């Protein structure tokens, strides 16, 4: 009675795992490198279809971040390398200008170092802000000197975030869930198909998130498991929190030839007054965004529980502490004065005190050091908080702490609205023709 | 009216009149090597489905009726059921282990039917 | 017989007998990635000019006619001064601007065909 | 009435860029990296085929540009990194067999140098051609010292051009212009088609154009704009001139090891007398070229104006002499003697002195330097002037000197009659057939 | 049963019935290149054969019939000679200098086809 | 009456070369950059096919070799180099426990290498097998600092074979010979079709082969030409000999870091007392052995000829010994005690002494030299010898000798019964068909 007839252009897909290229429209990201945009992109709403996405099981956070890790080397490979600068250094301290605040945190060290003619030496001192330095036994060396060599970053080269866009190639499509309350792992009653995602900043932090996306109802709070210890907590906040960071001394950065055509970048002095780097955070928004994480946590911990903020328990600087980069200066930011509280059921700020780094060991990785060479002058950059990471402690009584340190969890925070299908134009079906 | 996969979510019947809004969008240093291996394989899924329609003798078309009958050990559902009620996504999961069944008479028919035109076409 | 490109500049009636010629000449140490990207572009391009001929329904034709009638607004010349006095480059120097008409009208003809066909076998 | 009918293999294309390669058939030039070449192509003549041709415009002469220079750093990649040679000198001058007017251009400097092994040093001493020496305070350094690290080429790779062969991939093909008299910009009413040029010798020069194709009627000018004086004007000669280029010195060519397998090769001593390097040009013939030259230039100035030719205005050795590769060793001829005369309307030779360097920065780059080693013996080549580059000065007379600098022009000068097109074989048409 | 190229060493007549046995095993840091050219190469092959196929009118089929006659003079055998009595391997080196004439005159007698079926059409 | 029938899919097809890729299933093959393989394979066998096969024109005997160098070739790319090891070293015998087999071949050298920083240097004291260094004038140098750069082997990464499998294109298929005493060069009555090769192991050794495939009814011996004596002869086992070598010493492995995260591994000391490396081989099975060899070597130089077995007469290590890798160590046994017999018409083994070398030039290439790194304690291997490489001496008495060196020799015993074709699907016939 019925035949199989065969049916090409089919609208349907699996879930699929390809290769996926960046859009983008001298850069650490390398974006002219990227493909082009499309000013007029396309997203088609799909009426009645409902889809499965899973944020932790997105193998487009992988991509991103290997991609992320590739690009980043690859900036520092015609860089000039600091070999010649592990060296015994002859240190004594800063102590011009100490508010107290700083003292013991600036070094003043001396050191032969190489120079254009190979038979020539020259006597240079700089100075250093202690975490890069170890000490000997007044004799000091740089901190990797046992470790790993550096490469100094090229002082031309940009370190912001530039949005990128990833596309799936043709014959792939990317959907997108458009729900609101979408907390990574259900079914999405509402998508839609675009062939690039938006542009996603690869901005680098270790505990809040910072200049992200906004959940537009309320504060969501997602996690592969809620119950366990294990994992980590996203919390996409609905309101940003202005962060002012700064870096208030006036630095007046020297050079030096250290062979055929290699410079290295050095502090020489400061100018004026030496004051700490800070952070400043409003307590009446911190205070009532806070407010709103408690409200959402008691969704799964109860209405009669007390959730208490405490700060991250202990381990490396770069995991205990807020990092990120503010004006090309990698910042280390102290968020104990954010998370002390108990929760049980103005122009007033929070200064959170900054340490800065010049030697940085990225991406969780041994061997590969980068030197950040100085900005001359005086730092000021702001920036949105649009979410945090928070772990569990292992009664009655909840304990969150910062969490983070992993940058993969960084980008799922952009990418959970987004999964990669192939699509499958061929199939067949019974009808009444035959031929 | 529609863009690409527009009409998922939409019966079969009605679905099937946009067959051209999902064929059309196919096919359509070291970072280059991306770019390469994203080409290529879009090409060689692309071929491999045509492979198939020239196989099973539906090549050039969107739409194929063929020889091979229905049989209702791989689904029983009434037409106006399949038509009318479902879409392409729940379809292929209800018959998606009959594929492979299918797709072995479609070409062995095919290949009797070669035979038998060529015999016919053997006389004067 | 004339090479290549050999009939290009003669009229467009006498260039139409030797569409083989043309034909069958398309598709025929970073280096590496060099000329393997002129690889794979020229058979994206031959793929997609197939592409189309697959939805218009002229697959496996030099020459196809279609059920398109042609309007005097796209271009309202005699056919002999078509055929006999202008040669190709100039008539695609006329017609470029109706092109994605004439395309989009191609496809929308040979899907309702198609349709038109399988319903017709339904009673075969 | 009448029905679309699609046809395809139709004659037609359009102007187009896409990626050319190379096929050619111990060189600096990797013509084993190219394609074999054809044993015989198909040239195509198009009867009744007018183009438009622009050879200001042709990005082929853009791809021919970074191809040489990508092949010319290849070549270095194995090659000796000559690090330990920046080092101060202690030079005197040679002054043994010196004749009046090479007087001063040679140096005789010592200096320690490595050796395989880490502990020991050398004594070694070697003439250098003071253009590539530069005085630090009788202390001397080379003059790249302070720009960037010298990578010696390679001994056994030479540096004679070989033709290339450009090709279009499949999809493509290349118009060729073969209008005698054609100024590159306007239509050719004479055309054929190939699949690859004719094999284009990477003759590098700075003023005159040296080993080129000739005019076929008459001495052809072109410029983008004839009435701007920031533009240079190509001068393709219908006659070749007979230059002939020598270093009359016997050089004895020593070489030590300076590490682990590496070698350093350099001029040890000269025998016999120390004598100028230069080139010989006819005077008959020199001054016949040039009343061809300006007779034609008579078409844009007029009748009745006045022709001065000049020398060239300043600048580096790269642009105020006419530099070329005779034999492995890079010259600096001085012109003066050739552009030196007014135009109103047997047996005796113009002498061009030379200079010699052997440190190089090629393609008008900073950071990568090449040593040319010096070769043994004693050199003479003989090439053809088969063109000029040529400037004019910003009210009776035009006065004319040698432009150069920009490798561009040379290639223009070779590729001002092809241009690339993709081939369009789908189109439609309107005929009384229908179905 | 045979699953490819199991039908080399039986008669030309007997491995006409595995066509599709070859048909479906076409196209299925430094070496990223390596891999990725052989992967282009096996997609230029593909396209080569179709094409010849396209230009003879025998774009959807294994087994083509044409309009070109064989000449005894390529080979003067009888059919039980070829068919039942020689395998393929054997076949084609019998005939490997005349191959190049054959795919002309296929070529020809397409354009001989497609011209007349253009005229036809175009009376009514 | 007949008409040219085409048909598609038509089983035929020709000798081809084409590019094979890898597929397999922390080690110098980099098995994680090949294709995972087939479980379940399939083999295809073909009735009534008759092929040529010709092993000596094999071309995928020169792919294997050219893929084993850059896979070899990369795996030390990332690797510490040694260049500032290069130095005068201080040398005495080492005496401590001699049983005069060692009796000077161990030295106790002591140098002045580099740290951590630039401004010091350390002593270190290291022993060395005297074929890696050479007397200088009690001054001594490394073997190679006068021909090439050392990089040190990575002690994370395995030399030991890894079965490889080569894999035909789609288009390609690889035809297999089953026939049994089957030499490589004629026609073979029965063949089947595989898509990949059975999985090779790389063993890399001289003179004798190990662990490859045996005969499977008699020895076989096989030559491109065996009267000539130019050529090798390559003699397939049936039978395995064990082979038994090791090296009795308990050395003690030190490690110094030699720069900014670099580290130079060496022996420090031996435990015990020193002996010779050695091997064993039993001397029935070996005599057996050998008299099949003899046996079927007669058929094609008389059944009254006279076969007589010599040591090989001279050129380097690489030939005159048998090379191997054991554990990580490079061996080199000499087979004279093995090769030393003439042949007219209980747990008594023989024992081979081998020597030890560090500095490693393979592949016969000249300026690449790898510094393997000691293994630490006592190391043992068992192997098969699978078959031998033979050479013929230009009377009654025909003369054989140990061949080797070139590495070919070794693939070509695996990949002989191997070639392959391209798939020509389309082809033409007579039928009485028309249309
Ligand atoms: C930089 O170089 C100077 C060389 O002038 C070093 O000064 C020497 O230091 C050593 C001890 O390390 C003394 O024994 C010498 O007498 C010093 N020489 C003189 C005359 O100064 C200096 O130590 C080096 N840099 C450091 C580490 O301070
Ligand atoms: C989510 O986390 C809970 C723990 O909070 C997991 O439940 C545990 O599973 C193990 C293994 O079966 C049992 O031994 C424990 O007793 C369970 N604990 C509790 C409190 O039930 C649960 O399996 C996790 N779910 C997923 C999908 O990973
Ligand atoms: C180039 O154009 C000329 C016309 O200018 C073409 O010559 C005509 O060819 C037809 C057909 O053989 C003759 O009937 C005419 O009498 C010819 N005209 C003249 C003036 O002689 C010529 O064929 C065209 N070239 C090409 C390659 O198409
Ligand atoms: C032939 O082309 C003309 C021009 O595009 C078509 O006429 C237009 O039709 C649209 C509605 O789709 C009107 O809004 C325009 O105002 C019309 N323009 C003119 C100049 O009349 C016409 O319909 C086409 N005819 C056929 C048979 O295809
Ligand atoms: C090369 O020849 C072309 C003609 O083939 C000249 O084109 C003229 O360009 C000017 C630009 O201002 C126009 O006003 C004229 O109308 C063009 N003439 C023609 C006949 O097309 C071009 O100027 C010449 N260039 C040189 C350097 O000689
Ligand atoms: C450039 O060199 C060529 C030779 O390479 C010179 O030609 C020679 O001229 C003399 C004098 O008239 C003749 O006796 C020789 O027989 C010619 N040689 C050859 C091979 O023909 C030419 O004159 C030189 N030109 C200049 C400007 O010096
Ligand atoms: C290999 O050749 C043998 C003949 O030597 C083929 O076997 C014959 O097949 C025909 C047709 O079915 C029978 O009538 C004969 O009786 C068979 N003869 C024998 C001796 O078995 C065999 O089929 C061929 N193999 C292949 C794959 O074609
Ligand atoms: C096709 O030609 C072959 C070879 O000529 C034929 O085989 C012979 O045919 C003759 C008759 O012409 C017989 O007398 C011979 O006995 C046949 N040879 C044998 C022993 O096979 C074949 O018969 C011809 N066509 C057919 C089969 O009718
Ligand atoms: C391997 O076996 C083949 C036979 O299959 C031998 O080939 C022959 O070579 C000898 C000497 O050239 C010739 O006399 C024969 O006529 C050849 N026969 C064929 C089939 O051509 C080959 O020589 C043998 N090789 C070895 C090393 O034993
Ligand atoms: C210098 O800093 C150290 C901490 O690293 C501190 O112990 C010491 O007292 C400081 N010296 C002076 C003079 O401030
Ligand atoms: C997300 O929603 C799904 C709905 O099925 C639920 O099972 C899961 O536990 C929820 N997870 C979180 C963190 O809210
Ligand atoms: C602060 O620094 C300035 C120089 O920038 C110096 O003149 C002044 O004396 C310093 N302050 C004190 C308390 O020493
Ligand atoms: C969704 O379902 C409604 C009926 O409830 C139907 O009218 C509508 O057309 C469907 N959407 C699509 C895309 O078919
Ligand atoms: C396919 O088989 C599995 C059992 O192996 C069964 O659970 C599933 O429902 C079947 N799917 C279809 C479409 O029949
Ligand atoms: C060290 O070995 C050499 C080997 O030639 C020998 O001549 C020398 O006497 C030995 N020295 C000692 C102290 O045994
Ligand atoms: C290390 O250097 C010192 C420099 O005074 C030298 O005397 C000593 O012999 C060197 N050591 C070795 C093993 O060569
Ligand atoms: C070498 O000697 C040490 C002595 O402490 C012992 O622990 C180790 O096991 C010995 N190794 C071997 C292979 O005998």
């Amino acid at each position: 009675n019925l035949w199989v007839t065969v049916y090409y252009g089919v609208p349907v897909w699996k879930d699929a795992e390809t290769t996926l290229f960046c859009a983008s429209d001298h850069n650490v990201w390398a974006t002219h490198c990227c493909v082009p945009t499309d000013p007029n992109p396309q997203e088609i709403h799909l009426e009645n279809v409902t889809e499965e996405f899973n944020m932790w099981k997105n193998n487009m956070v992988e991509q991103m971040h290997e991609d992320i890790i590739s690009l980043w080397d690859q900036s520092l490979k015609p860089c000039v390398k600091l070999t010649p600068l592990c060296v015994t250094l002859q240190c004594t301290n800063v102590t011009n200008n100490i508010t107290d605040d700083m003292r013991g945190e600036l070094k003043n060290c001396s050191f032969n170092m190489t120079t254009e003619l190979r038979d020539k030496k020259q006597k240079v001192y700089s100075l250093f802000y202690r975490l890069d330095v170890v000490q000997i036994n007044k004799e000091y060396r740089l901190i990797n000197c046992n470790t790993s060599a550096i490469t100094q970053a090229c002082p031309k080269v940009s370190f912001e975030p530039i949005p990128i866009h990833y596309c799936a190639p043709a014959g792939f499509a990317i959907l997108k869930c458009k729900d609101k309350k979408f907390n990574g792992t259900g079914p999405c009653p509402s998508v839609s198909t675009v062939q690039c995602t938006h542009g996603i900043k690869p901005v680098v932090s270790t505990q809040l998130l910072l200049n992200g996306s906004l959940a537009e109802e309320e504060v969501i709070i997602r996690s592969e498991n809620i119950t366990n210890n294990a994992k980590n907590i996203l919390v996409q906040l609905n309101t940003p929190v202005q962060i002012n960071c700064t870096r208030p001394n006036n630095n007046t950065v020297k050079s030096i030839r250290i062979g055929p055509g290699q410079w290295f970048y050095y502090t020489g002095d400061i100018i004026g007054d030496i004051r700490q780097a800070h952070c400043n955070v409003s307590k009446a928004t911190w205070n009532e965004t806070l407010g709103k994480v408690v409200k959402q946590l008691r969704k799964h911990f109860g209405n009669n529980t007390i959730i208490r903020f405490a700060q991250s328990s202990g381990g490396d600087l770069e995991v205990t502490t807020h990092s990120f980069n503010c004006g090309g200066e990698f910042f280390y930011c102290n968020t104990s004065g954010l998370f002390n509280s108990t929760w049980i059921s103005s122009n007033d700020s929070i200064t959170l005190p900054c340490r800065i780094k010049q030697i940085i060991n990225m991406w969780q990785r041994i061997g590969q050091a980068m030197y950040a060479p100085p900005i001359q002058g005086v730092i000021r950059c702001v920036s949105n908080i649009t979410g945090l990471i928070l772990t569990r402690d292992g009664s009655t009584t909840e304990t969150f702490r910062p969490g983070g340190g992993d940058m993969r969890d960084n980008w799922r925070s952009e990418l959970y609205k987004y999964k990669v299908v192939k699509i499958e134009p061929l199939g067949v079906a019974p009808t009444r023709c035959k031929r | 009216s529609l863009g690409f996969l527009g009409a998922a979510g939409s019966t079969m019947g009605a679905a099937s009149m946009t067959l051209t809004v999902q064929a059309r969008n196919l096919l359509s240093t070291h970072w280059g090597i991306k770019q390469l291996q994203a080409r290529v394989l879009a090409v060689e899924h692309y071929l491999r489905d045509q492979q198939l329609l020239g196989i099973w003798g539906c090549s050039g078309k969107l739409i194929c009726c063929t020889n091979v009958p229905w049989n209702s050990s791989w689904s029983n559902r009434n037409l106006s059921e399949i038509w009318d009620n479902m879409t392409w996504l729940q379809w292929d999961k209800e018959i998606s282990n009959y594929t492979q069944i299918i797709y072995g008479l479609l070409e062995e028919s095919q290949n009797q039917q070669e035979k038998n035109e060529q015999d016919l076409l053997a006389l004067d």
